[PDB]
RNA sequence: GAUGUCGGCUCAUCACAUCCUGGGGCUGAAGUAGGUCCCAAGGGUAUGGCUGUUCGCCAUUUAAAGUGGUACGCGAGCUGGGUUUAGAACGUCGUGAGACAGUUCGGUCCCUAUCUGCCGUGGGCGCUGGAGAACUGAGGGGGGCUGCUCCUAGUACGAGAGGACCGGAGUGGACGCAUCACUGGUGUUCGGGUUGUCAUGCCAAUGGCACUGCCCGGUAGCUAAAUGCGGAAGAGAUAAGUGCUGAAAGCAUCUAAGCACGAAACUUGCCCCGAGAUGAGUUCUCCCUGACCCUUUAAGGGUCCUGAAGGAACGUUGAAGACGACGACGUUGAUAGGCCGGGUGUGUAAGCGCAGCGAUGCGUUGAGCUAACCGGUACUAAUGAACCGUGAGGCUUAACCU
RNA sequence: UUCCUUGUCGGGUAAGUUCCGACCUGCACGAAUGGCGUAAUGAUGGCCAGGCUGUCUCCACCCGAGACUCAGUGAAAUUG
RNA sequence: CAGGUGGUCAGGUAGAGAAUACCAAGGCGCUUGAGAGAACUCGGGUGAAGGAACUAGGCAAAAUGGUGCCGUAACUUCGG
RNA sequence: GAGGACCGAACCGACUAAUGUUGAAAAAUUAGCGGAUGACUUGUGGCUGGGGGUGAAAGGCCAAUCAAACCGGGAGAUAG
């Protein structure tokens, strides 16, 4: 099935009546609307493009703003895509809200994670760090070795090496749905989401059992 | 955050009673032992408070069959069935964790008269 | 002037004795 | 969180007075024992009477922590000192006869009933 | 990582940057435009404007407090008898900065900060 | 560490390729004054966007 | 005319002669548990006492604590305990100077990285008119571990003792990813207590210095010991093995023709990168519809007119960031600062009054102050411009319309 | 000072090639190149315990000086 | 040029003091600066639970620390 | 009111660690460390000269040089 886009709102709590709070994460997920459709034929996939949001007129282009006006939407903040499974079908300009999740049990929240900038080794990959005292010279946190001798006299690929860390496409997955409230745009899911608070929440069913 | 506050307002209890540190105070809290659901209590005295909306906390320190408890309890939980303070103490600080070195006679509070 | 101090020790120089 | 090298008092009557962890059981790398875990043990320092004597290696359940034990609510429930209970090392069920102090809930298994019984109280 | 965080540190410890404002807001007081660099003038805003608006009401206590982030009697005294007055019904943004070319000594970019009426 | 064999200077303007300073390519005229000066910065007689700021 | 040594640390990577997990044949295999051989390299594969030790012995665990290669991997990555300089002593040898893989106590470990390699991050040009987005997925990488308890079932098996396969459910250990709602750590940008001294004319109240003077609390952010999630199922083709049918060879025979099963290994399935994939792909939208001259007549050159979509630059900045880059905003404006309202933290300010001889207490009073938070607000700064980018986009052939 | 050798027995430790007490089979102790004791002393060697701790399990955050960017000045070993 | 260099002078408050902290008279701010707020290095601050499990070895850190009074063992060369 | 007595600044040293190692410095800096009325320490002048001096003895020191100083000469020593 296809998912939704969302913004990151923040993170709360639950209490249930048997005394026990589950941690949730709130997600915003206004009406998304649907601005170009892809078949076989055309485009040679089957997949929605769908927009959400508002967009100041003065900040959108004159080829995207043409792109929704032939689609007959308003402009949104952004464009996202869904492959449509079999027996899925959707017209252009309508609109899809968060009860199409009333029935879903679990889901998988994709975003982009908080940026740690350049990360060392330790931060990066947990390597040990080497001894504080004992007569170490100036290689408290440095990573070590990096590889043998005359063989093979090169390093390898994909080396753990210090570098930058965070600020990219993360998925968590099989997360619990604990509330669908579509007359205030909310989808509340246990546990903690890929993201900073007003980030870019694409949620969709989860694959896995 | 409009609608976090508002999804936090419709949980919060509304009968939470007045205390500060110091206090001693008498928490009653649901157990359950196996089928049957009950109520036991945590007699203490409050060390340390957390107002954060829905998130307040409050930290009470007990002295049971000569060892010291410390427990937190979640003000807003349905756990916490009623809360009651039976002496109101008077300290110039607004945590008390001197009182875990402190023992007998000298953890005394003298009582607030006002 | 004189040798490097790392060419004067013993300790750098007489690896393989 | 009790690791190896942790001194521990006891909270029965079996004789012994402090106890120091040398294991904790149940997995390889496993680096702490919370309340209701079984760990392996010396004792080191003894009553002149009782069950136990000094260097003998035993089993014992952990029954109060310092760092705690979380409920589900979000609570906490810490005491100021950690204490065990002795067990037989092949039976694995209590040497002593009374329990000193609280215990906590974690102990309500099948394993640990007259554990239970036996305490002055139940948090 | 530095997420969320404000205040400048300019390179100087703790102590050296509070006597540094503490100067640098007497001074602006007094002539009512300086010349500084444009990092340390935005930070300024921080300083100066809060003791314009604990100017607004005159009280010994408040005189106090002004007198105890100023140590200068005379600036105490002109920013309760004459700015605080002056700027009564403004709602902040008391200060404005220009920015001007840059340093001769070391290419540092420079500005100007003044109060809005002058 | 140092090199094993002098570098070319082929490698050297190469290495330079990328050290060109760009020139400022807006430069704003005042609408009194008349005269140009950087964008965001005042003139170089005290003007800012056609009032007199600095008396100097 | 120098290729630094044993062990430890850190970080690894390969082989398979397999230690665990997986699949099997035989058993002197009743069951549980083994013995032995074949297949299999996906993942996993101890902490301590002694000793310079590798090793080994011991203690206690684990599903298991594999065996080897890599300059007995790794000192321009760390150490320097042993060995192996100069000091000194013992035993022994020598007349002696001195000697001893005999022992003992002490003993300087340099390098700012040009090249290849690797980890990250940009500029140029290209992709054939220019530009803005969304994609396809060639190809590459990540992950792959396992215990115990319960049901099946005290069933099958066994004289008893003991005690299952197959299948299902729950809860852990180690590892990884994200996060900060909770429990906490930090919090020299917030509040308070207090010691010595100096100053603000003095009292009162404050400030500087003493490591933040010393301490006690603590906001945001960052974060683990906190708490969510993960390893799969399934499919395809197989390994060892097991077959069905079936001749050669009237029979027998898994094989020769033909057909079916079969494992964590392989190809997928799950996550991430990805059109410089030069084989440079697709889809949608947006913009440009002027003259003239010249030569060497051609994908030719120049002049005037024009400057589009868009871009950059500048400015206010960000949960983004070493710098670039990336994101938002620039008056048709909440981008930052201030301000206003709250929250949070600290813990009852100063002034004044009252009680006391005085320190001090009480009242006004949960007061005053309050950082990075939350909701608002054009007060201040984000300027009219200018700059780059053009003017319908080659040839050949085919198919349609003329 | 003992090669064999981590001798053997006891003590200390859950576990002690080190340490202490003993035995004597002294490879290869021994009497002014002194033997055996010894109170006090030692920036002396070895071993144990209490207190204490980021030494460690296993690291996290913060404050400064560099590293990074800008303007000025401006080296070195090395090199067919 | 973060080194070396004999003699004389010798204020206040606390203090035993020429130690130490803050000051006087007096003299200086050390002849590159401006930004930013990555890894890593250096010099420090704090740290949940544990507490030598680190290591060749408690190295390095942390801890103890004053004055007055009470009290203080073996051993001894009779002083300790 | 004794003492190669005790604690401890100046002063004399140099036990440990970290930094630095094309250094700030051809031996230092920081934090701790030892002696501190004596076999102490220091200023000025003097004397001992190279197979020689001096040495509480390390083959140590004798002008950043020491199992035989430095300068000049034999001297273009000799070099299978
Ligand atoms: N390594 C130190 C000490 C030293 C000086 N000269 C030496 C000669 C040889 C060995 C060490 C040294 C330095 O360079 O300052
Ligand atoms: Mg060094
Ligand atoms: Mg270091
Ligand atoms: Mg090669
Ligand atoms: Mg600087
Ligand atoms: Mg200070
Ligand atoms: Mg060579
Ligand atoms: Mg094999
Ligand atoms: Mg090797
Ligand atoms: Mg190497
Ligand atoms: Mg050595
Ligand atoms: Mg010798
Ligand atoms: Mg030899
Ligand atoms: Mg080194
Ligand atoms: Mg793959
Ligand atoms: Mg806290
Ligand atoms: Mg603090
Ligand atoms: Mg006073
Ligand atoms: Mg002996
Ligand atoms: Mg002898
Ligand atoms: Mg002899
Ligand atoms: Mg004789
Ligand atoms: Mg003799
Ligand atoms: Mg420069
Ligand atoms: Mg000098
Ligand atoms: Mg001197
Ligand atoms: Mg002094
Ligand atoms: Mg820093
Ligand atoms: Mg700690
Ligand atoms: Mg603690
Ligand atoms: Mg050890
Ligand atoms: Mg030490
Ligand atoms: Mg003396
Ligand atoms: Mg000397
Ligand atoms: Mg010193
Ligand atoms: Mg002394
Ligand atoms: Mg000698
Ligand atoms: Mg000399
Ligand atoms: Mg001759
Ligand atoms: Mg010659």
């Amino acid at each position: 099935m296809i998912g939704l886009v969302g913004k990151k709102v923040g993170m709360t709590r639950i209490f249930t009546e048997d005394g026990v709070s589950i941690p949730v994460t709130v997600i915003e997920v206004e009406a998304n609307r649907v601005t170009q459709v892809k078949d076989l034929a055309n485009d040679g996939y089957r997949a929605i493009q769908v927009t959400t949001g508002a967009k100041k007129a003065n900040r959108v282009t004159k080829p995207e703003a043409g792109h929704f006006a032939k689609a007959g939407v308003e402009a949104g903040r952004g464009l996202w895509e869904f492959r449509l499974a079999e027996g899925e079908e959707f017209t252009v300009g309508q609109s899809i809200s968060v009860e199409l999740f009333a029935d879903v049990k679990k889901v998988d929240v994709t975003g982009t994670s908080k940026g740690k900038g350049f990360a060392g080794t330790v931060k990066r990959w947990n390597f040990r760090t080497q001894d504080a005292t004992h007569g170490n010279s100036l290689s408290h946190r440095v990573p070590g070795s990096i590889g043998q001798n005359q063989t093979p006299g090169k390093v390898f690929k994909g080396k753990k090496m210090a570098g930058q860390m965070g600020n990219e496409r993360v998925t968590v997955q099989s997360l619990d749905v604990v509330r669908v409230d579509a007359e205030r745009n909310l989808l509340l899911v246990k546990g903690a989401v890929p993201g900073a608070t007003g980030s870019d929440l694409i949620v969709k069913p989860a694959v896995k059992a | 955050s409009n609608i976090i506050k508002q999804l936090e307002q419709e949980q919060m209890k509304q009968d939470v009673p007045s205390f500060r540190p110091g206090d001693t105070v008498e928490v009653k809290v649901w157990v359950v032992e196996g089928s049957k659901k009950r109520l036991q209590a945590f007699e203490g005295v409050v060390i340390a408070i957390r107002n954060r909306g829905l998130h307040s906390a409050f930290t009470v320190r007990k002295i049971s069959n000569g060892e010291g408890v410390e427990r937190v309890f979640q003000t807003h939980s349905p756990v916490v069935d009623s809360i009651s303070v039976k002496r109101r103490g008077a300290v110039r600080k607004a945590k008390l964790y001197y009182l875990r070195e402190r023992t007998g006679k000298a953890a005394r509070i003298k009582e607030r008269l006002n | 002037v004189t040798s490097k101090w790392f060419n004067i020790d013993n300790k750098i120089v007489d690896h393989r004795p | 969180m009790i690791q190896e090298q942790t001194m521990l008092n006891v909270a029965d009557n079996s004789g012994a007075r402090r106890v120091m962890c040398i294991k904790v059981l149940g997995g390889s790398h496993r680096r702490y024992a919370g309340v209701g875990d079984i760990i392996k043990i010396t004792i080191k320092e003894a009553i002149p009477r009782g069950k136990v004597k000094k260097g003998d290696v035993l089993k014992a359940v952990v029954v109060r922590t310092k760092k705690g034990v979380r409920r589900p609510d979000g609570s906490v429930i810490r005491f100021d000192g950690n204490a065990c209970v002795l067990l037989n090392n092949n039976s694995e069920q209590p040497i002593g006869t009374r329990i000193f102090g609280p215990v906590t809930r974690e102990l309500r298994s099948e394993k640990f009933m007259k554990i239970i019984s036996l305490a002055p109280e139940v948090l | 990582m530095r997420h969320r965080k404000s205040g400048r540190q300019l390179n100087r410890n703790s102590s050296h940057r509070q006597a540094m404002f503490r100067n640098m807001a007497g001074s602006l007081v007094r002539h009512e435009i300086i010349k500084t660099t444009l990092p340390k003038a935005k930070e300024l805003r921080r300083v100066v404007e809060p003791l314009i608006t604990l100017a607004k009401t005159d009280s010994v206590a408040n005189r106090r407090l002004a007198f105890a982030r100023t140590r200068d009697n005379e600036i105490v005294a002109k920013l309760f008898n004459e700015l605080g007055p002056r700027f009564a019904s403004r709602a902040g943004g008391y200060t404005r900065i220009l920015k001007c070319g840059f340093r001769a000594g070391d290419n540092a970019p420079m500005a100007y900060i003044e109060l809005v009426d002058r | 560490a140092v090199q094993q064999n002098k570098p070319t200077r082929s490698k050297r303007g190469m290495r330079r390729s990328h050290d060109a300073l760009t020139a400022v390519t807006s430069l704003s005229v005042d609408k009194t004054s008349g005269e140009k000066h950087l964008r965001h910065h005042i003139t170089a007689d005290g003007y800012y966007r056609g009032r007199k700021v600095i008396a100097k």
